[PDB]
């Protein structure tokens, strides 16, 4: 028996733009999945989906590559799910987030998620995927 | 702050 976990970032940055797009667009934001502190989670992340408002073309953002992120002009903050597949052949094969994608107005904005991810019993291949990515067998 |  063993049991492994391993940390995840969700973060975003918005910055009100001097100049609005065409469209009247007033931020530029991006937001991203990565690893804490050096830590590379493509080891055991084989993509990662991030669902955008259905106002944006091709709302369904894929990453199948570092780095796990989208660039985006808008004017609205709104809920993004965001879906990060795994190196894994046997289940658990994917997690689900609710990400809230917001917007401020005074200007700069940066929000960091710090998510932790335990897998039970893991196959001794997906175990090593998980250590390389900065993960923690525990109790 | 908007929202949509």
């Amino acid at each position: 028996q063993c049991t492994v976990q391993v940390r995840l970032e969700l973060g975003h940055r918005a910055q009100l733009r001097k100049k609005p797009t065409t469209e009247g667009f007033t931020h530029d934001w991006m937001v991203f999945v990565r690893g804490p502190e050096q830590c590379d989670i493509q080891h055991f992340v084989e993509k990662v989906v991030f669902w955008l408002h259905d106002s944006f073309p091709k709302p369904r953002r894929v990453c199948k590559e570092p780095p796990y992120k989208v660039e985006e002009s808008g004017y609205a903050g709104f809920i993004m799910p965001i879906e990060v597949h795994f190196k894994n052949k046997e289940e658990p094969r994917k997690v689900c987030f609710t990400y809230d994608l917001f917007l401020n107005l005074e200007g700069n904005l940066n929000h960091l998620r710090c998510e932790k991810l335990t897998f039970n019993n893991p196959t001794t291949e997906f175990r090593y995927k998980l250590l390389r990515a900065g993960g923690v067998m525990v109790m | 702050a908007a929202r949509k």
